[PDB]
């Protein structure tokens, strides 16, 4: 009872036009409402409509780092209740000013690369290893495709590039990706150089989404090395 | 006749009868468990419980044979039928029915009219296509057929929980020699 | 009314009696031998000693089982004994702890064994434990029970009695030859300290 | 009248000895497998001599006071060795359809067939009850029951 | 408008609905999200301190129980763990009819529909229920008794 009365306290800050500035109560509030639940209960709905409900507040009241907390947990611990229906069409417009503010990072998301193949292009007759599942790279071009899973659009990739090893490393990826779908990519494009010949494994590359330079976003369900 | 009369004298001896709703609660947190635990792998349960099945096939026909001293079944299906119909209902007190034959009534079946194994079942939506509830069945009478030395080779067909509406299974026998010396 | 949707429906301005499976629940009587159910333990325990490491990852891995259908037995069983279903009534629920451990000593047993596990004693030294002894345990007879770790069937199918019963509680089991009567085992039970203190507020 | 009760399994190999009453041996455990092994191969050659050279039933009596099925019974061993005497003892058999043959040696000498074949129905029911369900008992293993053996350490009693 | 909740021991809906009367034809309009768990969250609340003493023979019925400011709730506790919830009502008026007995009728009787799902060995505790014929079964059930 003590959490439906804060939410409807909560819903009178929402329903009030008169304007705030940030009362230093008011972490201990949005704090007190998160911790009457014990997430870090099984009534995921619940969930969805409060922290919908501390996300309006502080819109309301300009504590970015908390509309950067709170919707970056909401985004990681749920949507597969969210469709483009209820509000995630309408929301992500939300987290666009958490993103142009220094405030979040990281790109929540580690499941993005689906697979890796660094598959060739024929260009001469003859000029192939004739001597001699490893690749011992072909003077050519690769192709890695990923999948987004939540159903936002806009989500470019730039500057997808490779790790620590040698002058293999890709150009660059001025386009984005889909909303839904596992989308192919274009052009990673690899400026090969011969070096020594021991054995270098790659495990994943950097990726960065209008945001920092990420690690290596590994593999699903597997190595795919 | 004489088996038939005496299955339901013979139900009356020494060891104690206990109800079939723990027999049936125990089989079913058994598969449960091991349904869980294979994450849905529907065919590795059918083998495993088949393996089950068989481990006490090869025990349970020394318990028969004490407990029901009987004669050697000449005749590899009549007898094997009438056998069999009072044989559950020493064990689990029911009586299948059994039709279906082959034309030298080799490949016969055997349809149980109602199955306390799964008396209150509904097996969800993913495990319809590659599991039979009840394959323990299909372990323990191919064992105790083998120690008999019959070379049965026993499946389902059908069942109820799969969606028919018959319980059977059919049998291809193959043959073995080297008994004893009688 | 899926995790993932809503609550959500339509109205009552209908009537589908699209129905398929529902039938009656009632205490039927069918009587399976004791050698079949022997063997179903037999080759059960046998699985459990193929698949587990030592004693005590063993033990909780058969009292698992009992955790499986212990929920399960004690809502029909109280539902056939304190209550198609023309219904009269449902009387009390547990009360405390002495008519809980009572409903194991009255009719837990009688549905199973066909008897009555002879004595429910309160403890001497403290209250958090309490013993109940069955004096010839049905379903492990054959057993030579010098290892006493092939009794925890129906430690676990007292724990999930009274896992629902709100009283989360440490089972154990020990054997004890007391009497003539032999291999008798004692199950010793604890609880733990916080409904012995929601008993501990009034008794 | 009993006093030494072996059992043998199918593969021809020693399972379990007991020398009830008659408490001094001289005999240890490999000599009774080499009795065991024996007299595999004697009931192996002991129906090929047919010397015929071209129903019968056991009974019931109520032998170790209830029993456990009051009817006269069959019985699968119609060629092979039953019984032996000599002048010290008298030893006993009794086959399985399955393959476990069931010996009994008496001292003294004790229709004589019938009533030990009697008594070997019913430990071959409670060999099949008392140590055929147990999961420390693994197959054609000797036996470690010790509820097995007084239980038939009482049913020696229970005939003398 | 009415609206039905199994809720569980850790907090969780196992069976939660709703329905309409066509006279309504509709149900709730900007009340039903207010009316949802929040009032139910604070009715596990009230069951959770009514349930364990014997005194506010009949241990399990409970009847109608709290009031919010627009309509009240009912309530009924099994000794399964669950806590069955309808919560009913037609909007513009105060409803105050608790038929107290016909729908004593309904809680013993929608129970055997959780018992035989609960019977399902395959079917766990903490996990909600979709059958297609449970749910379909029980606004019949509820065609006896609206």
């Amino acid at each position: 009872k003590q959490l439906f009365v804060l939410r409807l306290l909560m819903v009178a800050l929402l329903a009030t036009p008169n304007k705030i500035a940030w009362h230093p109560d008011y972490r201990t509030l949005i704090d007190t409402i998160i911790e009457l639940l014990n997430i870090n209960s099984t009534w995921l709905i619940l969930q969805k409509k409060i922290l919908q409900l501390c996300i309006k507040v502080s819109r309301k009241i300009n504590d970015f780092e908390y509309v950067a907390k709170f919707s970056s947990i909401l985004i990681t611990k749920y949507t597969h209740l969210l469709n483009q229906s209820e509000q995630d069409a309408l929301f992500k417009e939300y987290i666009q000013p958490s993103i142009t503010n220094e405030s979040i990072t990281s790109y929540w998301d580690p499941f993005i690369l689906r697979e890796v193949v660094i598959n060739r292009i024929l260009d001469s007759d003859p000029t192939s290893n004739e001597i001699p599942a490893e690749f011992t790279c072909r003077v050519q071009n690769p192709f890695k495709f990923d999948f987004t899973i939540n159903d936002i659009q806009l989500d470019e990739e730039i500057s997808e590039f490779c790790e620590i090893d040698r002058k293999a490393v890709s150009y660059s990826g001025p386009y984005n990706v889909k909303a839904e779908s596992i989308r192919s990519i274009t052009l990673p494009l690899i400026i090969k150089k011969p070096t020594y010949k021991k054995i270098y494994e790659i495990s994943c590359l950097k990726i960065s989404i209008l945001k920092l330079p990420l690690q290596k976003f590994d593999i699903i369900n597997d190595s795919r090395r | 006749r004489s088996l038939k009369a005496m299955g339901e004298e013979i139900w009356k001896n020494k060891t104690e009868k206990i109800n079939t709703e723990l027999f049936t609660l125990t089989y079913g947190s058994i598969v449960a468990q091991l349904c869980q635990d294979y994450e849905r792998d529907f065919n590795k349960v059918n083998d495993h419980l088949y393996s089950m099945g068989y481990n006490i096939g090869c025990r349970l026909i020394e318990d028969f044979l004490a407990r029901t001293a009987l004669p050697r079944c000449e005749n590899l299906v009549k007898t094997s039928e009438v056998l069999s119909k009072c044989a559950f209902k020493i064990f689990l007190n029911i009586t299948p029915n059994i039709t279906n034959w082959s034309h030298n009534k080799d490949t016969f079946s055997l349809i149980l009219d109602e199955n306390p194994l799964a008396d209150f079942v509904e097996l969800p939506m993913d495990a319809m296509k590659s599991l039979w509830y009840s394959n323990i069945l299909c372990g323990v009478l191919k064992g105790s057929l083998e120690m008999v030395q019959l070379d049965c080779d026993v499946w389902f067909v059908s069942d109820i929980l799969r969606g028919d509406s018959q319980t059977e299974i059919k049998v291809k026998l193959n043959r073995i020699l080297k008994d004893e010396i009688p | 009314v899926g995790p993932k949707q809503a609550i959500t429906s339509e109205a009552s301005t209908t009537y589908y009696i699209s129905r398929i499976y529902s039938e009656s629940l009632l205490f039927k009587r069918q009587e399976a031998s004791l050698s079949a159910m022997a063997f179903l333990f037999q080759e059960m325990i046998s699985q459990l000693h193929r698949t587990c490491k030592t004693a005590g990852d063993f033990e909780t891995k058969l009292s698992d089982y009992g955790h499986n259908i212990g929920i399960r037995l004690l809502e029909l069983l109280n539902f056939r004994a304190s209550s198609s279903n023309y219904i009269t009534k449902m009387r009390r629920r547990d009360l405390k702890i002495l008519d809980i451990l009572q409903f194991i000593h009255g009719t837990l047993w009688s549905y199973l064994f066909n008897h009555v596990s002879d004595d429910l004693v309160k403890s001497s030294e403290r209250d958090n434990e309490y013993m109940i002894v069955d004096n010839f345990p049905t379903l492990t007879q054959f057993i030579p029970g010098e290892n006493v770790s092939c009794e925890y069937f129906v430690c676990g199918i007292i724990k999930g009695f009274l896992f629902n019963a709100g009283f989360p509680c440490g089972v154990t089991a020990h054997r004890m030859p007391q009497g003539g009567h032999s291999q008798r085992t004692v199950y010793l039970i604890q609880f733990d300290r916080q409904v012995l203190d929601r008993e501990g507020l009034r008794f | 009248a009993i006093e030494t009760i072996l059992v043998i399994n199918k593969s021809g190999g020693l399972i379990y000895q007991r020398n009830f009453t008659n408490d001094e041996q001289k005999l240890n455990s490999n000599e009774y497998l080499i009795l065991a092994s024996t007299l595999h191969g004697v009931f192996a050659i002991a129906s090929q001599l047919t010397p015929k050279a071209l129903n019968t039933i056991p009974y019931i009596p109520y032998v170790g006071m209830d029993d456990f099925f009051k009817e006269p019974f069959t019985n699968w061993n119609k060629s092979g060795l039953r019984q032996l005497c000599t002048d010290q003892f008298t030893m006993f058999i009794y086959q399985t359809l399955t393959g476990l043959k069931f010996v009994a040696i008496s001292s003294s000498v004790m229709l004589a067939i019938q009533i030990a074949d009697n008594f070997l129905r019913k430990v071959y029911c409670l060999y099949s009850d008392y140590v055929m369900k147990d999961p420390s008992y693994s197959m054609e293993m000797p036996i470690r029951s010790n509820l097995f053996d007084e239980k038939v350490k009482k049913m020696v009693e229970n005939l003398q | 408008p009415q609206y039905f909740a199994i809720i569980g021991k850790k907090d969780n809906p196992v069976y939660e609905i709703e329905f309409t009367n066509a006279e309504n034809p509709q149900g709730f309009p900007q009340d039903l999200k207010e009316l949802n768990p929040f009032i139910l969250h604070a009715s596990l609340d009230i069951v959770e301190d009514l349930q364990w003493q014997i005194n506010p023979t009949d241990n399990c019925y409970l009847g109608k129980v709290d009031h919010f400011y627009g309509l009240a709730i009912t309530a009924y506790i099994s000794y399964s763990g669950m806590k069955f919830v309808m919560i009913h009502g037609n909007s513009a008026n105060s409803s105050v009819v608790i038929d107290d007995n016909n729908m004593r009728s309904f809680y013993q009787e929608v129970h055997e529909l959780y018992v035989k799902t609960l019977m399902n060995p395959f079917y766990k505790i903490t996990d909600p229920i979709r059958s297609p014929a449970f749910d379909s079964r029980v606004r019949t059930l509820a065609r006896k008794h609206l």
